[PDB]
């Protein structure tokens, strides 16, 4: 019943310990076709798949409330990048899948979410983390999280150089627990894909 | 219509008391609808 | 773009002559002559355009004459009654509209010819 | 309706530095000007500095211009009058006033309403 | 009685811009009839649109020249109505009173060269995300643009899109602050035979969803 | 009731669980359209002031409950109290243009000024937060609603009209140090 497959462009990924699909904010995109950009925009469907990235070790001596975020768009190496350095404008939603892989015999508590417009979160804050698109990874149930979050901002297209509306984090809610039949320490990694990757104004090249 | 406590209509017109909308949703609430209640598994009341 | 080689100047008394030539590779776009003098800008002297009208700077207008050999890609300056003045370092480029006279401070130059007029 | 608490005053000599403070006794939400007045021995009182709440527009005397410093506490709803490099002719009796009605710049320092019992400075030589 | 009421406060001052009339004092007077008068303008973005004028380039001209050298970039000026090519214009004369814009922008290139001369132009739009623009038609081609000949129709007209990421845009540029929010337009000379002095001249109309938005009054006066 | 916890579905369970019942409710208070129209302080006002909500104190009613969204729509009443004349320049607008009377310019009537102001950012939404910056902590300097102008400027108000709040934030209350809960003095009538 748990088993979930995801297929974002000609990549695939499978879980058997999948415990949903969290929508944030939205079911599917708004209007990609606005007055700003004049009718010049196009779609990309070669950009939208997974690409992977290591987000931290989850060792047992990091108490509650420590926090790992990274921004999206990250530094990209593939047709994703080209594209970033070669339009002027952008836009894309997320389709974001965490892993952390010990065993059903650890413990311990992780909290997942997507926060759009990031700024560093005091002590007290970050009892309020569940207000964001989230999941959470309990050895205990499952392996993997995933959430999918459309785009938003101020302004219809962005430029990806200059701001980042979207932010993944990664939360220790509960300190893992291990016991000699345990694992020792889990690794935590990410499989983005971007999600209706739309371009407008074409830049020079620099050759 | 929130903290407006007056029956007569305006005096001004529409377009001039405040601007206007174009087109080309709320999520919390369906958020909140959608909820689950009720129980889980068998019940012995 | 291009690389171009001068060649001709030297040393000389009052009233002398000299001949300056230059050998380009790129196109035929309308040459000049350009010479800085010492401790002053670069200013230009005398362009030519592509097979044909020539133009001069006021003060050497009359005494120097610039030509073109458009088979052996080759420019040359004529100069004649030199003045002590005209001690510099003459390089050769292109030049855009040879009417006004406006210079082309486009790209490299080619440190080639050295004048020393003597009195 | 507001008493003013008056604190810091004393005796120091002349070179030294004081610190006055006033506290009104309620926290109602208004724009007052506290401000302060000093009335020397055998003259009659006069001003010296204020300053706003919402912002810090500070009024001051010709006679004590770069010397005196007028400040406000958000937090505490406090004024403070830092008083530096004193001159003998600082002697007199310090007021502090509230001016509740108006708050423009331009009457700054003309009519207040609540004043304050005063307290005393006395500057030696 | 009668009838009671509150004379709010806040209520009842002058504002220059307020939408209501005040109260007549002579009364029964009749104009003199100026039925059909010629030439009349009820909106300015028409006299815009219909009527386009100069572009200024250096030396205050309002065209460029072809040039006998290996640099093809004939000029280049920022996507900005409060540009210095733009400054003659009344396109940035009308601008220059509001507080934002949105629409297109037309450029019109008529050549006055010569039947003997022949020529070949190029226009690219550059959107901002460059720090410096292209200077080799080679390189602006990976633009939006367009190229285009010398023949028996002299004119030719460029559309600038209107392409950033808010749905408005200041006509009036911040501060010192470099690389205008905006692209550049950049005009290249691709090739020319026997157009040693002859000129192309620029001018600017306003595009078919052109506008402007806010009121301002921003001169010193 | 008992779910999967990870999965982060929202679960509401009753009192009917265990034979309540549950009541009708009303919350009409607690409605974004009217918890966010009323006038609220700005105590930073200088002879020229831009109107940036964010300049509401952050622990007021209207100035937390704006900080605990992401995005905002609103128009804007102001209530102004100045010396002289009060101009108005909207979003964009150069800082020259507001000393001339071509823009709207209040000329002051005796207690205050009470005006209503547009929207007229160039954005479809202003934010309390900005992950970046918009040059080539701080947010864009286009997240303002005008600016106004007099010889000095006593007090402003500002208030919210047709507000719209978008994917909310924390919000939080004053911390209790070491009690069992945070006590205070609550009015009661004298003797």
């Amino acid at each position: 019943d748990r088993t979930l497959t995801t297929r974002n462009g000609h990549t695939t990924s499978t879980t058997q310990s999948s415990v949903g699909v969290t929508y944030g904010y939205s079911t599917g995109e708004d209007h990609v076709s606005g007055p700003n950009t004049s009718g010049l925009e196009t779609r990309v469907t070669q950009a939208e798949r997974f690409f992977k990235k290591h987000l931290f070790n989850w060792t047992t001596d990091k108490p509650f409330g420590h926090l790992e975020k990274l921004k999206l768009p990250t530094d990209h190496k593939g047709v994703y990048g080209h594209l970033v350095d070669s339009f002027a404008y952008m836009r894309n939603g997320w389709d974001v899948e965490v892993s952390a892989v010990g065993n059903q015999f650890n413990g311990g508590c992780l909290l997942v979410a997507m926060v759009p417009e990031w700024k560093k979160f005091t002590p007290r804050e970050k009892y309020q983390l569940t207000l964001f698109p989230h999941q959470f990874i309990s050895p205990r149930t499952n392996m993997t999280a995933h959430i999918t979050v459309p785009y938003l901002g101020v302004n219809r297209y962005d430029q990806y150089k200059k701001h980042k509306p979207w932010t993944l984090v990664v939360m220790v809610v509960s300190p893992l627990t291990t016991s000699s039949i345990g694992a020792t320490e889990i690794k935590v990694y990410a499989n983005i894909a971007p999600t209706h990757v739309h371009v407008a104004g074409e830049l020079p090249s620099k050759e | 219509s929130g903290n407006t406590g007056s029956i007569i209509n305006n005096y001004y017109m529409q377009q001039y008391q405040n601007s206007m909308d174009t087109q080309l949703n709320d999520w919390f609430s369906k958020l909140a609808s959608s909820a689950f209640s009720g129980l889980f598994g068998a019940l012995l009341a | 773009q291009v690389q171009l080689q001068e060649s001709g100047g030297g040393l000389v008394q009052a009233g002398g002559s000299l001949r300056l030539s230059c050998v380009y590779s790129g196109g035929a776009y309308s040459m000049g002559w350009y010479r800085q003098a010492p401790g002053k800008q670069r200013e230009l002297v005398a362009a030519i355009t592509d097979d044909g009208i020539t133009n001069y700077r006021d003060t050497v207008k009359g005494r120097f004459t610039i030509s073109r050999d458009n088979a052996k890609k080759a420019v040359y300056l004529q100069m004649n009654s030199l003045k002590p003045e005209d001690t510099a370092v003459y390089h050769c480029n292109t030049v855009r509209r040879v009417a006004t006279l406006s210079g082309s401070s486009s790209g490299s130059w080619g440190q080639g010819t050295q004048v020393t007029v003597s009195s | 309706q507001v008493q003013l608490q008056e604190s810091g005053g004393g005796l120091v000599q002349a070179g030294d530095s004081l610190r006055l403070s006033c506290v009104p006794s309620v926290r109602t939400s208004d724009n007052y000007i506290m401000g302060w007045f000093r009335q020397p021995p055998g003259k009659e009182r006069e001003f010296v500095a204020a300053i706003r709440r919402s912002d810090g527009t500070t009024k001051y005397a010709a006679s004590v211009k770069g010397r005196f410093a007028i400040s406000r506490d958000v937090a505490k709803n406090a004024a403070y009058l830092q008083m530096n490099s004193l001159k003998a002719e600082d002697t007199a009796v310090y007021y502090c006033a509230a001016k509740y009605q108006s708050t423009f710049y331009s009457t700054m320092d003309v009519q207040y309403d609540y004043w304050g019992q005063g307290t005393q400075v006395t500057v030696s030589s | 009685g009668i009838v009671p009421v509150a004379c709010s406060d806040g209520y009842g001052g002058l504002v220059t811009t307020d939408p209501k009339t005040a109260d007549p004092v002579y009364g029964k007077v009749y104009n003199p009839p100026r039925t059909n008068y010629p030439g009349r303008f009820t909106n300015l973005l028409d006299v815009a649109e219909a009527c386009p004028t100069f572009l200024c380039f250096d030396d205050g001209k309002p065209y460029v020249v072809t040039r006998e050298d290996e640099q093809r970039l004939l000029a280049k000026f920022d996507v900005s109505l409060a540009a210095k090519h733009m400054s003659n214009t009344y396109l940035s004369g009308i601008a220059q009173y509001y507080a934002q814009y949105s629409g297109t922008i037309n450029l019109h290139f008529m050549f006055t060269g010569s039947t003997d001369s022949k020529a070949r132009y190029m226009v690219a739009y550059v959107p901002p995300g460059v720090e410096t623009p292209p200077d080799t038609p080679e390189r602006a081609a990976h633009c939006i643009h367009a190229e285009w000949d010398t023949g028996l129709n002299s004119k030719f007209t460029f559309s600038i899109p209107y392409v950033s990421a808010a749905d408005y845009a200041y006509t009036a540029s911040d501060v010192a602050e470099t690389t205008n929010v905006q692209g550049w337009v950049c005009i290249y000379q691709i090739t020319h035979g026997k157009a040693q002095n002859d000129t192309l001249v620029v001018s600017v109309s306003a595009g078919k969803d052109f506008e402007l938005r806010l009121p301002i009054d921003p001169r010193t006066q | 009731t008992t779910s999967a916890g990870e999965s982060a579905d929202p679960v509401t369970t009753t009192v009917e669980n265990y034979g309540g019942e549950t009541q009708v409710q009303r919350r009409h208070h607690t409605d974004v359209g009217f918890i966010m129209d009323r006038f609220v302080k700005i105590n930073n006002t200088n002879p020229t002031h831009v109107i940036d909500l964010m300049q509401t104190h952050q622990h007021g009613l209207v100035g937390a409950l704006l900080r605990a969204a992401t995005y905002y729509f609103s128009d804007l009443e102001i209530v102004v109290r100045h010396e002289g004349n009060l101009t108005w320049v909207p979003n964009g607008a150069p800082e020259a243009a507001l000393s001339n009377a071509g823009n709207p310019t209040a000329y002051n009537k005796a207690p205050f000024t009470r005006l209503a102001l547009p929207y007229t950012a160039p954005h479809r939404v202003l934010a309390t937060v900005y992950n970046g910056t918009s040059k080539y902590t701080q947010l864009p300097a286009s997240f303002n609603f005008g600016a106004i102008r007099a010889t000095d400027i006593s007090e402003l108000l500002v208030r919210m009209k047709r507000a719209e709040l978008y994917c909310p934030r924390p919000l939080l209350a004053v911390e209790v140090t070491a009690q069992d809960r945070h006590k205070q003095k609550i009015i009661a009538p004298a003797k």
